[PDB]
RNA sequence: AGUAGUAACAAGAGG
RNA sequence: UAUACCUCUGCU
């Protein structure tokens, strides 16, 4: 006999054994090299899907520009960037005949989060593109070097605070003919011992139009990691800075549509999601009679973002916002007008072997253009010559399409469009239709007498999407009677079916401390419990692996066990100190206190009960070294990626015990001529620490003012000093020592 | 945009547009469909990190000396069990390797084990050794500017993988990782006291699911992969320029209840400076093996085996004299896959999820906790093999190791085509299941999504196995249905 | 506080950070404090796994130098001085964790319990709960939104901010008094908790925001939905068990009122359809417990004005307030009465509603919160309102009140902006508080759309007008305000009141107040868990489980009905099994529905090879209802399930009844309920589909064109059609010549 | 050699 | 240039 598991699917249905497909046990695919040769197929396909549109050269970029909407109509299944204005403007237009006065109530939440809504607010969110020094970089950094120029030339209206303030200034600094940028440079010197040490200093650096210009609608891009799914490798992409600030609010003014709206998949949740999803497939056979065939299509939408043309965006912003005031319109209309004259960085470049020689050499993207095409294989040097034609101050202009899930809720928004046009009403055919959409996965579910007008009206959908740039993929998509279906990894088998597997990966040891750990991975098990249909024995079993993995990782093996660790040896002493073995943490080489009811408690709150007086104190002494608070907002939160999914934030809940410690930081750019970025954040971070002692609230909620850091303490500082000489408990001669110093300080300030 | 008005636009721009952009549903039937196009070439090899069916136990019972918590001075103890040790012999040639370096890294080995004292053991670095490891074999970085006109100087081989065909050997991996053994290998930390009635259950339920699966040989490997890529995670940071040696090593519990530490073989690491995830540490597999190799020459296509030795063994009936092997291999891992390495453990739960589940299922329908009579009462109704006769049935604890396996293969053979394979099969899985159904399938492009498919099937022995096992599932439908 | 500012010379002397000082703002020093060279973890798990076996992985503050010793007594080193990536921290190694927790300085943790009291509670909650059996059978889980915060006091996000700062951080509160008396006690309550408590403010500020706040999510819950019995979801259920259990400390006063009446209306509809219904509501009654503790002495102690609460007090014999409440305000029936009757409206707003419309003359009385009226309603028509209180705003909000429970086509057609009667999730919606929390932000649009009227000149009875104006010559159509106020007093005085054997309510006098057919059939899901220990009542209740309930019970024992259902059917029909079934299907279908059955039973029995035990089966618990001769056609079975109107099909499978031929089961609602046979089973010839019909096979072509189900009256006995069936497929149908029927064994 | 698979690792950087 | 050491870095 030769064993065959997939036979299984023989007796039991798929959908109810659909965790066995899914090989999530093993490790993923991860790209090793640059993802330059991918960008470039990506930047290749789009003006490929768009080649028939019309050319042309900008006034101010210098780059070549196709553009494909309002172009020839396609006429083959192939994906097609030839969409139609008038027939996005008539799919608006239905919308808001269908859900009225939504735009309107929508546009004014808009327009209050925009008067409303400070500078401070995009800090949040993923690295972004830092054109100061030409990387990516963490959010917060790359507002702070973007302000630091913009500042540092005429442009400092953002000096109010509010966003739309520092929206202003964007604009603005397209005016600078040559913008002033600071920029790292290294330099050696001789100090005696005799070393030849190195030093990094200050260098201005110049930025004429193009240079700035180019370098504002520049997206950066990576390779995305770790995608399962996939047999190739994938090229994502990262917006700069100045374009980032219009998006939140062009996302925002598309969030407000999708959450009031049927078809909408988005923003919602998973089980909120699997509900929208539960009610439509209900109001359907609501909608329909009795003597009509339902056929439910599992969607699949092939090159979504490449297809989709920037310009649709500015027209459906500026339909969707009609009525509303022209600044905010325009406002609005910024990021559409930075998407449709965009560029590309191509990644770091290219690696070159030599096998006589036995060297290899790394090779910049800027050099694509001065290079000879010996060196590249045949695939390759063919999109080299390519790329050429696109290439401007290093860059390649990717006018149509959109490079990547930047606008994924205002492109929801396109896509429901044309589910409200399939209603019975607007139709009048004997076929009609609706369903959900979610970006580029999509369900529709067609209703009509017989197959004849089921196929009739899938024709109707699928022509009427590629008249407005919404691709099917033939391929991964599939038509059936209404009953089962796929819907973003969500298997639906008259009623949603668990998919285990999914979530598989979480299970385990989530690396961010011994305390939070402990707290995520009990309650990883708790939750699947519940959503999953993870089975009692298999989650008993779940936490006797995540403990066994838990103890091996953190090296906290239990106190009385032999193991040779460097760890063991300091636990054994606390092991063989305390009275209540069972009072001890796991992370100190206790035992599991957990199972199926315990879950949803701390181990602290826990063990609490069982803690030995002594060791409870030092365990939750507030005045430990290995804590580090910083702010409210941010306290108790893990950050945590899943099988499907781009990057998550975790809320965990956990007693502040020793446990809750910070690892090391990345030390590689010690090396690197970025050295000094490390000794501004010491200055910074010491500066508002400083502050939080004169304005402690500002942990808690953010600390509101345009007034100066040091002015703010100054005026706290003196009158604190006086409430505490009147009424408080501090001297005639202290209150003196204290204005005084104030008072020398403010001359010390004004002496520079 | 503000002044537009619609005037039926998308219902007369439909008509002009051709008629050639069109989705037809072509009605999807499993009799109709073809098989899946199975790659032509060189037989497949084993790129697995370890042996699984083929090693060899050199085992101890119970503790002994200040060893156990050590790792060397367990391999230590476990060698002295075995005394027939010959002069090395090469019997099986790694075609493109300098095989005499080989035999000279496994010689330099048991000297150094010989003369070794203390608990670590970092081998002296020989020109043989840095060979096997790959000392030097970086070429220089440089800049362009410095070594423009170069002749040769060409990008990295960036092509596809060398196709390779279908074997016998990883079918009967998969139907000898489904056995059970008399040795429970997986050991379950401690739990909370049951005060709940349902922890009872879960429990008494969980006890069915551990002798089930800890006794499963797939568990075996599980244990293995852990101990190896923990102990080589470990010493890959701590120990980044040193050779060290790493034991293969299992403790184990006994059907009888005893203990036992058994010994596989021997794994010397390189360098390990890592950068990223995906950046790797060279080691030298050497492995104990009774299986000759020239028997299934293919299999071993990258392993160099070395005659070193010969024992007695007791056959049921007889009692036959045999040579041993040591498979050595030149090999290398990643810090991410040595991680999941790692993590293995959690295969159990991706099969025991899936039987609980099955359990349940049945246990609401009946009003009853089915676990017992699941187990106990023992029925052969679950379709997990396929021998020449037909379709064999099997039992949940059967079902439980199949799928087990299953999890356990996928950790072991992780790959992009893998990952690729099963994502799009799954989508011709469901259409065969919303036939049978009786929902009137369909697909727009269903030759389109075959070439997606089979795309992914290049060279990994494990996705032209599942590839296989999809055509035999295919097959059993069709025969079965009409 | 000499400390800082001799620290802020110290920093002000250096010209590198004096710049930043003074450059950068309050605003802009929320940027770079959240600047750093450093960004995110990608693969943590991965980078913890690598970092563990380092010798030095932790950092930790520069004077943990100071706190603990550099070589540890086993001879390990704790800490070095190698300052981390931008750090004044240093690098420390896992030992000097395992040390401070040893060796460090003790502190004391007294107040610790009441700072996390929020996870301190679910230890407590754990601790003094109960356990109970665990019973094994299809849980019926329902995705809805629930509480996840048990033990939260009801603040918003705004509300709770204020209340933390003024005990955190009372100096530095900007202008926000605290508004509500609520804030006002807990901001005292929570500054002597937590007095003389030393521990990070930063970690204190956390607690209580996620202590106050009311935290929800979406969930998949079977029966008990409130947020002590969401904390244990894991522990309470599974896919096919259900671990009994009730958590320690009292339940909410709310939650037990709520739980009453949903329990209440259960028994209420459940006695309806069997014969003498008050000796099943009072046999009910008696058994069922909610949480642990019997109705019975929960309805003599409960102050809860309901219908279906005040059915079940008068067959115990309580004190009964004839009442109900509406928007906080309580109404109360002076005179006259109303039929429910179904009837869909479209709205202001452009939106088709199907409405339960309340057809018939009343007079109520008005009471509650600093206000008190006397209405008097029709048909969506407000004859007079008499309203009095204590300020305009509290008359004014009972107005608005009043004016949306009305139910007039005037306020309806004036619902301007966004007001869906759907929600984010798609589920439906409560309109009548959607109105009114619209109206009741927004009166404008309806107080201009209202109109006036002339009032007769009588010293006491004034008027109001659409800008809120107290006229004493116009006012708004039908309102009038009581310059006196209303009296009252005697609203609130609980009747002795008297029941018949059907549940009519009539008072003392000897008059109706409360009747059945007045009972909601809003099927909601409780609070706290119910547990009717009836033979009359299944295990545990909600529409849902019910169909599973019933259709599982048929399978279960199908080789007993089955015989049953060939030789002595009327048993069968009239069989209190499916008494439950029937609270799903509407009142005026059950006698045509179960009348249509019983005829396509007969023709199963009469014609020859037609047998389907799938059909019967689906069909079955229509039967059980005394049947109408009316001959009409039925393509589908209607089922009202928490408002939602399920179809059931008569032929083939459906979304509520479907038989999936690979598996071999019924599975209804997306939950198996078993398996039958059917081997030799199965023909062209269908009889148990159309009222005096039979279909054989597909359809022929030489029959002429396909008809629909309406046109089948227009055929010869004998004579054959093509109709078009259901689910798109057309088929032969022949009109049988023969009839059949069956004599019932009830009265009514 | 080997890992690996559309591009890399087989240490990188510095006196 | 070559061989030695010595220093920094292990997501930058």
């Amino acid at each position: 006999m030769d064993v065959n598991p997939m036979l299984i699917f023989l007796k039991v249905p798929v959908q109810n054994a659909i965790s066995t497909t899914f090989p999530y046990t093993g490790d993923p695919p991860y790209s090793h090299g640059t993802g330059t040769g991918y960008t470039m197929d990506t930047v290749i396909r789009t003006h490929d899907y768009s080649s028939r549109g019309i050319w042309k050269t900008n006034s101010e970029t210098g780059a070549q520009q196709l553009n494909p909407i309002d172009g020839p109509l396609p006429e083959d299944n192939e994906p097609s960037g030839y969409a139609q204005t008038d027939c996005v403007l008539e799919l608006i237009e239905g919308l808001d005949r269908s859900h009225p006065g939504l735009f309107e109530t929508a546009c004014q939440e808009t327009i209050d989060a925009i008067q409303q809504t400070r500078v401070d607010k995009l800090t949040q969110g993923r690295q972004t593109y830092d054109w100061t020094l030409n990387r990516n970089q963490p959010a917060a950094t790359a507002l702070a070097n973007t302000i630091e120029v913009f500042r540092k030339n005429g442009y400092k209206l953002n000096e109010s605070g509010r966003l739309i303030d520092f929206l202003k200034d964007v604009l603005l600094s397209f005016e600078n003919d040559s913008m002033e940028v600071t920029t790292h440079f290294q330099k050696k010197k001789r100090i005696r011992d005799m070393i030849t040490q190195r030093t990094i200093g200050k260098k201005r650096v110049k930025l004429t139009k193009k240079n700035y210009l180019i370098r504002a609608l520049t997206l950066n891009t990576m390779t995305k990691d770790a995608e399962r799914g996939k047999l190739k490798r994938r090229a994502i992409a990262t917006p700069g800075m100045q374009i980032r600030g219009f998006v939140y609010f062009v996302e925002l003014l598309a969030r407000n549509i999708c959450e009031r709206l049927e078809q909408s998949g988005l923003p919602v949740g998973g089980n909120e999601k699997k509900a929208k999803l539960a009610n439509v497939i209900k109001k359907m056979m609501a909608k329909s009679t009795d003597e009509e065939l339902s056929y439910t299509i599992t969607g699949d939408n092939t090159k979504w973002n490449e297809n989709q043309n920037p310009r649709i965006f500015l027209a459906m912003v500026l339909r969707i916002t009609a009525g509303q005031p022209e600044w905010f319109r325009d406002l609005l209309a910024v990021a559409p007008i930075m998407f449709s004259n965009k560029v590309a960085r191509l990644g770091r470049g290219y690696m070159f072997e030599s096998k006589s020689m036995h060297l290899r050499t790394q090779i910049s993207a800027e050099n694509l253009s001065d290079i000879n095409l010996r060196y590249f294989n045949e695939d390759t040097k063919k999109k080299i010559e390519k790329i050429r034609h696109l290439m401007v101050e290093g860059t390649a202009s990717l006018s149509p399409g959109m490079m990547m899930g930047m606008f994924n809720m205002l492109s929801t928004v396109l896509g429901v469009s044309v589910l409200n046009l399939g209603q019975r009403e607007i139709l009048k055919r004997t076929y009609w239709w609706d369903g959900l959409q979610s970006s580029d996965d999509f369900a529709l579910i067609i209703n009509g007498h017989f197959k004849e007008d089921i196929q009739q009206g899938v024709n109707h959908f699928y022509r009427t999407c590629k008249l407005v740039g919404i691709n099917m993929s033939q391929k991964k998509s599939y038509i059936n009677k209404t009953g089962t279906f796929e819907f973003t990894s969500f298997f639906y088998r008259y009623g949603f079916v668990a998919n285990f597997s999914m979530e598989l990966p979480s299970f385990g040891v989530a690396g961010n401390n011994e305390s939070a750990d402990m707290s995520i991975g009990t309650t990883v098990i708790k939750t699947n419990m519940i959503n999953n249909d993870l089975g009692p024995a298999t989650a008993q079993m779940a936490i006797q692996l995540f403990i066994k993995d838990y103890r091996y990782t953190y090296r906290c093996h239990r106190g009385d066990t032999n193991l040779e660790t460097r760890r063991t040896k300091s636990i054994k002493r606390l092991w063989t100190e305390t009275i209540s073995k069972a009072g001890l943490l796991v992370a100190d080489g206790g035992p599991n206190p957990y199972n199926l009811r315990n879950l949803h408690i701390p181990e602290v709150c826990l063990k609490w009960s069982l803690m030995d007086p002594d060791y409870r104190g030092r365990l939750c002494n507030p005045n430990n070294p290995f804590v580090h608070h910083m702010e409210v907002e941010s306290t108790n939160l893990a950050v945590v990626m899943p099988a499907h999914g781009p990057a998550k934030s975790l809320e965990y809940d956990a007693v502040a015990t020793t446990h809750s410690w910070t690892p090391k930081r990345n030390r590689s750019i010690l090396n690197t001529n970025q050295r000094g970025i490390l000794e501004d954040e010491r200055i910074y971070q010491k500066c508002c620490q400083v502050f939080e002692k004169f304005f402690p609230s500002s942990t808690y909620r953010r600390p509101i003012g345009m007034a100066s850091m040091l002015d703010a303490m100054l005026s706290r500082a003196r009158i604190d000093a006086r409430i505490d000489l009147e009424s408080g408990r501090i001297s005639s001669q202290d209150f003196s020592e204290i204005t005084n110093t104030c008072k020398a300080i403010e001359a010390l300030k004004r002496q520079g | 945009v503000s002044s537009f008005k619609a005037n039926g636009n998308i219902e007369a721009k439909l008509g002009a547009m051709s008629e050639k952009v069109n989705a037809q549903i072509e009605s999807f039937d499993p009799r109709t469909i073809r098989e899946l196009e199975l790659p032509e070439g060189k037989f497949c090899t084993q790129r697995s990190k370890f042996l699984l069916m083929d090693a060899m136990k050199l085992s101890v019972l119970n503790p002994a000396h200040e060893g156990e918590g050590i790792p060397m001075k367990d391999a230590k103890a476990c060698l002295d069990t075995f005394w027939g040790w010959k002069k090395a012999t090469i019997i099986k040639k790694h075609e493109k390797g300098v095989n005499t370096n080989y035999l000279m890294i496994w010689e330099q080995l048991l000297e150094s084990i010989k003369e070794m004292e203390g608990k670590f053991l970092n081998l002296k670095k020989t020109n043989h050794l840095k060979w096997g490891l790959g000392e030097g074999q970086a070429p220089e970085k440089m800049d362009f500017e410095d070594c423009k006109e170069v002749p040769d100087l060409f990008q990295y081989k960036s092509e596809p993988p060398e196709k390779r065909k279908l074997a016998s050997w990883i079918q009967s991996e998969f139907n000898k990782a489904s056995e059970l053994t008399n040795s429970n290998w997986i050991e379950f930390d401690e739990l909370g006291n049951d005060v709940a009635p349902i922890e009872h259950i879960a429990s008494r339920r969980r006890n069915f699911f551990t002798a089930e699966v800890s006794q499963c040989r797939a568990s075996e490997y599980i244990m293995k992969a852990v101990y190896i890529n923990t102990a080589l995670l470990n010493s890959s940071c701590t120990a980044m320029e040193e050779y060290q040696v790493i034991p293969i090593i299992t403790k184990c519990r006994d059907t009888s209840g005893q203990r036992r530490t058994n010994l596989y073989g021997f794994i010397i690491k390189g360098r390990s400076h890592l950068r990223n995830d995906t950046d790797v540490v060279n080691f030298i597999s050497l492995e104990f093996s009774l299986t000759d190799p020239r028997n299934e020459i293919h299999k071993w296509e990258k392993y160099c085996v070395l005659e070193i030795g010969d024992m007695e063994i007791r056959t049921s009936i007889s009692t036959i004299m045999k040579p041993v092997y040591l498979y050595v291999r030149t090999n290398g891992t990643s810090k991410i896959k040595m991680k999941w390495g790692m993590e293995m453990r959690r295969c159990l739960l991706q099969s025991l999820q899936q039987v609980e589940s099955m359990i349940e299922a049945e246990s609401a329908v009946k009003e009853k906790d089915m676990t017992e009579p699941f187990f106990r009462n023992r029925e052969n109704d679950w379709p997990i093999g396929e021998s020449p006769q037909g379709i064999e049935k099997g039992t949940i604890g059967k079902v439980c190791r199949v799928l087990l396996a299953k999890s356990v293969f996928n950790s072991i053979y992780a790959s992009a085509q893998l990952e690729g394979f099963s994502a799009e099969s799954r989508k011709l899985l469901l259409l065969i299941q919303a036939f049978r159904d009786n929902l009137d399938p369909g697909t727009f492009d269903l030759k389109g999504l075959y070439e997606a498919i089979e795309e992914c099937i290049i060279n990994d022995p494990w996705v032209l196995l599942n590839a296989s096992w999809f055509n035999s599932f295919l097959k059993a439908v069709q025969l079965s249905m009409g | 506080g000499m400390e800082r500012i001799k620290e802020l010379m110290e920093m002000v002397k250096n010209s590198r950070m004096r710049e930043i000082l003074t450059t950068t703002s309050v605003d802009h020093m929320a940027v770079i404090k959240k600047y750093t060279s450093g960004r995110q973890e990608k693969n943590p798990a991965l980078r913890m796994k690598w970092m563990m076996a380092m010798k030095y992985p932790i950092s930790a503050s520069s004077r943990i130098r100071e706190m603990i010793p550099e070589k540890d007594e086993d001879g390990n080193t704790l800490w070095t001085n190698t300052k981390d990536a931008g750090s004044n921290r240093v690098l420390v190694s896992p030992n000097a964790v395992t040390w401070w927790n040893r060796a460090g300085p003790v502190s004391d943790v007294v107040h610790y319990p009441r700072v996390y009291k929020m996870y301190f509670d679910r230890l407590e909650r754990l601790t003094h709960g109960t356990f109970g059996p665990v019973k094994f059978y299809n849980q019926v889980k329902v995705r809805k939104r629930v509480d996840i915060n048990p033990g939260h006091k009801d603040l918003t996000s705004r509300e709770a901010q204020e209340v933390i700062m003024e005990v955190v951080f009372p100096n530095e509160v900007g202008a926000r008094t605290l508004s509500s008396d609520a804030q006002l006690t807990i901001t005292k309550e929570k500054k002597e908790e937590l007095k003389n408590c030393k521990i990070s403010p930063i970690m204190v500020a956390y607690m209580l925001e996620r202590e106050l706040v009311r935290r929800t999510r979406f969930l998949p819950i079977a029966g008990a939905t409130s947020s002590t019995y969401v904390e244990v979801l894991h522990l309470t259920q599974g896919t096919c068990w259900e671990q009994q259990y009730t958590p320690g400390g009292e339940a909410e006063n709310d939650d037990l009122d709520q739980t009453l009446i949903i329990a209440s209306r259960n028994i209420v509809r459940r006695s309806i359809v069997a014969i003498d219904p008050l000796a099943s509501l009072l046999s009910m009654c008696h058994t069922t417990s909610i949480s642990s503790e019997p109705l019975v002495e929960i309805l003599r102690s409960n102050p809860t004005d309901e219908q279906a609460v005040n059915i079940c007090k008068a067959a115990l014999g309580i004190r009964i307030n004839n009442s109900f409440s509406f928007g906080g305000y309580n109404f109360k029936r002076v005179k006259g009465s109303s039929q429910r009757t179904e009837k869909a409206v479209l709205t202001g707003n452009l939106q088709t509603l199907t409405m339960t419309i309340f057809e018939g003359y009343e007079e109520f009385n008005v009471s509650g919160k600093r206000a008190s009226a006397v209405l008097k309603k029709g048909a969506q028509r407000l004859i007079q309102a008499i309203i009095g209180g204590r300020t305009l705003e509290d008359i004014l909000n009972l107005m608005i009140t009043l004016m949306v429970f009305s139910q007039e086509e005037k306020m309806l057609k004036a619902v301007r902006g966004d007001l869906n009667f759907v929600n984010r999730a798609n589920q439906r919606l409560n309109p009548m508080y959607q109105l009114l929390r619209h109206f009741q932000k927004d009166s404008s649009t309806l107080l201009k759309n209202w109109g006036t009227e002339e009032i007769d000149p009588i010293m006491g009875i004034a008027g109001i007008m659409p800008d809120g104006t107290i006229n004493k010559t116009q006012t708004l159509m039908g309102v009038r305000l009581s310059q006196g106020g209303v009296d009252e007093y005697s609203f609130n005085e609980r009747i002795r009141v008297n029941i018949d054997k059907y549940l009519r309510v009539r008072n003392e006098k000897g008059e109706l107040l409360i009747s059945p057919e007045e009972v909601s059939e809003a099927q909601g899901q409780e609070k706290l868990p119910i547990n009717y220990n009836s033979s009359l009542m299944w295990e545990v209740n909600g529409p849902e489980s019910i169909l599973t309930n019933t259709y599982h019970w048929i399978i279960k024992n199908w080789e007993l009905l089955k015989t049953q259902w060939m030789t002595d059917p009327t048993v069968l029909y009239n069989r209190i099994e499916f008494e439950p079934f029937q609270t799903l299907i509407p009142k005026g279908n059950r006698a045509i529905y179960s009348g249509f059955t019983r005829t396509l039973f007969q023709q199963m029995r009469d014609v020859e090879g037609t047998f389907d035990s799938i059909q019967i089966i689906k069909l079955l618990p229509f039967s059980a209802h005394p049947p109408s001769l009316g001959r009409t056609q039925f393509s589908s079975f209607t089922l009202n399930i928490r408002g939602a109107p399920l179809r059931l099909l008569i032929r083939g499978n459906s979304q509520v009844f479907n038989y999936n031929q690979m598996e071999n089961v019924i599975i209804v609602l997306g939950k198996s309920v078993g398996s039958p046979s059917i081997l030799t089973e199965s023909s062209s010839i269908e009889s148990a589909v159309l009222r005096g019909f039979l279909i054989l096979g597909k359809a022929n072509s030489k029959y002429g064109p396909v008809l629909t189900i309406g046109e089948l009256d227009k055929l010869g006995r004998g004579e054959k059609a093509n109709v078009l069936i259901g689910q798109g497929d057309t088929v032969l149908v022949m009109k049988r010549k023969r009839d059949s029927s069956i004599l019932t064994d009830s009265q009514t």
